[PDB]
């Protein structure tokens, strides 16, 4: 079953320099990225340490967990989970 | 982790790997020298 909600993840521990074009770019080779929300606060304008980036693909969701927890990026480690994630447009 | 999925299009030529514990591990064998 493809059409699960299984190809969403949680990413955390984000820079805050780090901004989709990153995430996207990154994301990308594990796979085929289609939606990414980069949580920015509103006050600060910058990113909330959090991100959420969707999957064209659920094998790429455990591509990029699995190699993309515990790596660090930006002097930290980022952290990925797997989640159900639903967007609000 | 040695899947078949071919990467997207917002890829450039970054690399992200894990595994790098092991290629510190690779190069401390060492017992005199840099660890």
């Amino acid at each position: 079953n493809e059409y699960k909600d299984n190809a969403y993840i949680y990413i955390g521990n984000l820079n805050r320099e780090l901004t989709e074009g990153d995430i996207l770019t990154v994301f990308s080779e594990y796979g085929v990225p289609v939606d990414v929300i980069l949580s920015r606060d509103e006050n600060t304008g910058e990113s909330q340490g959090f991100a959420y980036l969707k999957y064209e693909d659920q094998r790429s969701t455990i591509l990029a967990v699995d190699n993309l927890n515990g790596f660090k990026i930006g002097g930290r480690a980022l952290k990925i989970d797997h989640t159900f994630y639903r967007p609000k447009r | 982790n040695r899947f078949a999925i071919m990467p997207g299009s917002r890829w450039d030529g970054v690399h992200r790997s894990n595994g790098f514990e092991e290629k510190w591990f690779a190069k401390q064998n060492e017992i005199n020298e840099k660890k």
